[PDB]
């Protein structure tokens, strides 16, 4: 049974703003890659379906769990123990005046980590799976660069290990290099613990090696959906076939 | 064992006018156990269009490709995503010209993933892993580093190599053997012989004549 | 003569933490793309170069003028009317409290323009030039997605007609087809109107298709430069072929 | 007028335990106007190599490639990369089997680019690009739409067509008939002949016999 459900969810700022009569089903160890124009309501529909946006119509399903109609307590422990969010902005996923270490560290004790060596050594694990030099680990993110920043939000948001994770543009400010180990390290999360990724994306080659089942999104709705390779290589929506054909071929 | 009904597609290409591309008209295939069927026909008869289709990588407009998974029959044109990605990861397997992996992973783990995905051990999956790179002689050197970093005749060595990995009751071949020279095309030969011989449902395109004459066990004609 | 020329320059925050000896020249009407590992100090080099980071050591010379040799005045006259920056994050480049036309209006105001209709025209057909559409000029920023948030960004810095603009990952949150219709914005800019850009980016794509030569720079400093073509099909240093090898192939 | 002189080239890959491949050693090759030169040698001689290195695509570790531009000489080996550019502009034209484009802008806009960045008239490029096109027989309703949504023959006349819409007094041709039909490879032949008589020196690799016989001028054996 789905890990996540959503049905017939709308969340709309103004009429074409935002997403309306989207559903689809999340399963564990598998990836949902959502691409789209920039303007399209990815963000919104991911803010929605990660609790951090009520909607105006639909419902949302967790082990079959209503996700809003929980009290705002369970939502936030969900928030805070299993599910992982990783913003488009690394800073809006980071504490500023607080260091890489204790980033990475919140999550870990907010899951009854009460061990400080432990913390710290996970926390330096994780900067080195990321590839961040273990030396940083006591430097503020401010100090960070866009990407050093980005791989420790990712660091911060995978660190409990969590069943679910909700991603936007993970890739962007990273160097393809750190961007295929983020690629290895996500796929392995995936299948040997079983995670669940929905990642919002616009590098369709980073969707094509991770994301398992895709949705191309437009003018807040789901125009397209199915297989990630025959949405790719057999597109049916005019959209798709625009959006595959602007790929910069390398 | 596969069973084409009637699938047609055409592809409509909204991109220039929306014109109509149409490549595959009620065409229709059964294939056994322990049987190699090669499409034959001339080029654009729809030969890459229906194999890939088999693979669900296309999606005919209208008929059934009902393939046996498990126990059951699955119909790929209408099945979700899930059951035609459960039926890629354990039934129908898929060599072609390209090694499409993640850049920074070494060869002996593009061979051994397919493998390791399905629970099999570690040590199972570096060995069989090890035995198809010797058999395709891929070099010991090449075998701990990215295929990226290869040549394009050695990636696809291990392109075949990671195909192979999986005993899958079901194969397509997109022309494995093309650029590959005599020796190393023999081998790529014996493999899918050997597949055969255990009871795999092959599926192929081929360009060389020796190649269909040693492999091919029926010919299909996608010239209509 | 070149537009821009950059000799020994060198800001180190800590050992290792920025950008060490670095020099190379810049022409009009070409596109110096840099490209490198998230934390070789890419950012911390267009800032300098940019004339919002005093250099340690090395000179900056604009139009055979040194750059920081000036006026704190002459360097913001340069800032706000001949020079574009575009920066990583796009409202760190952007007023929030302001509408998306006065962002525009603002720089077109500071080149000398006095008649509202005119300025208003302009933002306009800027943003139907990114794409946006020309309902939303007198939304502010806030209430644009990140993609929207950035071609605004570039549209603010590219009204004024710049002859140098220094961008740092300007593809960054765009969808392929936005981000073809800058690339194709850009170049015809650089060749009609003999722009200068200076282009950090990790979508190796974008520097091939763009970018006229290449700089490469690992732990604060250029490993390998020369023409983009060059380095990316014949690389010579270790990690320029490990970087190129890291492509996501489509 | 080309001129190579000792140029030698191997690869030393990093990746891979820093492994050294020679692919050229003390090369040499002299055309003049007018005259088309063809690199023949066993795969592997380093014909593409040779032949990039003269588009400056690739840099020989030593030996000189000296190209007359405008009225001078030009080491490409040791020039500038603004002269490199420059005299790829104007001087040294290059087709190959494969559109780096930008993808959505139209094809006629493809081709006419090299040509509008010279400063030629908007009219005079749209009617070259127009001519070039219907001479390789691309669809006129193709004209206006970006080569990406084409197939891969259509954007092979297109980028045929890009690469000979500037009259370069250098010219490189990386098979570029390779895959075309008769009609097209001998619109391509006659394309080709045309840029001899009028003072083009061509450097090509051609794997057809008869495009070959009917092009090649002069071989040079890349073998050694
Ligand atoms: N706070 C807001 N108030 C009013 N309108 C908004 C607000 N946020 C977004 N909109 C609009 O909602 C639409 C979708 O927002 P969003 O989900 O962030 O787009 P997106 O698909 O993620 N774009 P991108 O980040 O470039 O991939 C856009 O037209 C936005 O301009
Ligand atoms: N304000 C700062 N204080 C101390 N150290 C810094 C500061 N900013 C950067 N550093 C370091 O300076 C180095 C280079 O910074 P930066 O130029 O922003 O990297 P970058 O190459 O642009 N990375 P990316 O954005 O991912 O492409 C990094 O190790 C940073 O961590
Ligand atoms: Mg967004
Ligand atoms: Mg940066």
């Amino acid at each position: 049974q789905p890990l996540l459900s959503v049905n017939n969810l709308t969340h709309l700022y103004a009429p074409g703003k935002g997403f309306s009569d989207v559903s689809f089903d999340l399963w564990p160890g598998e990836v949902l890659g959502i691409v789209g124009e920039s303007g399209s309501g990815k963000t919104t529909l991911l803010k929605s379906i990660s609790a951090r946006l009520t909607p105006q119509q639909g419902e949302i399903h967790y082990e079959n769990r209503s996700l809003y109609a929980m009290s705002e307590a369970d939502r936030r422990r969900l928030l805070r123990t299993e599910w992982g969010v990783v913003h488009q902005h690394p800073l809006d996923g980071l504490r500023r005046q607080v260091s890489a270490g204790g980033n990475i560290g919140e999550r870990l004790m907010a899951t009854g980590a009460r061990h400080y060596g432990d913390i710290r050594a996970t926390a330096q694990k994780w900067l080195e799976e990321v590839e961040i030099p273990a030396n940083r680990i006591d430097d503020l993110p401010t100090t960070f660069s866009g990407g050093m920043q980005q791989r420790l939000q990712i660091a911060r948001n995978l660190v409990t290990h969590p069943k679910l994770v909700f991603m936007d543009q993970p890739t962007g400010g990273l160097d393809v290099s750190v961007q295929a180990r983020l690629l290895d390290l996500l796929r392995g999360l995936v299948v040997e613990l079983n995670l669940a990724v929905v990642i919002v994306t616009h590098d369709l080659g980073v969707a094509r090696l991770l994301a398992d089942r895709l949705l191309v999104m437009k003018q807040g709705q789901v125009v397209e959906s199915g297989l990630t390779d025959r949405v790719l290589d057999d597109p049916h929506h005019p959209y798709t076939q625009l959006l595959v054909s602007s790929v910069l071929q390398n | 064992m596969i069973n084409v009904q009637n699938v047609s597609k055409t592809f409509i290409l909204h991109q220039q006018n929306g014109v109509r591309l149409p490549v595959l008209n009620r065409a229709s295939l059964t294939v056994n156990a322990g049987e190699c069927v090669v499409l034959h026909g001339h080029s654009g008869s729809g030969k890459s269009t229906l194999l890939r289709s088999l693979y669900a990588n296309y999606l005919p407009d209208e008929g059934q490709i009902q393939i046996k998974h498990g126990d059951e029959w699955v119909d790929l044109v209408t099945a979700p995503a899930r059951k035609v990605v459960e039926i890629r990861k354990t039934t129908v397997g898929w060599v072609s010209q390209f090694l499409r992996v993640i850049p920074r992973i070494s060869a002996l783990e593009v061979v051994m993933q397919p493998l390791l995905d399905t629970g099999v051990p570690r040590e199972a999956c570096a060995a069989k892993a090890a035995r198809l790179l010797t058999r395709l002689n891929v070099p010991e050197r090449l075998w701990h580093l990215a295929p990226s970093t290869f040549s394009g005749g050695e990636q696809q060595r291990v392109n075949i190599a990671r195909g192979f990995i999986v005993d899958y009751p079901i194969l397509l071949l997109d022309e494995p053997t093309a650029s590959l020279d005599a020796k190393n095309s023999a081998a790529v030969v014996e493999l899918i012989r050997e597949a055969k011989t255990r009871g795999a449902a092959i599926v192929g395109i081929f360009h060389d004549e020796a190649v269909r004459n040693d492999v091919a066990d029926r010919l299909h004609p996608m010239g209509a």
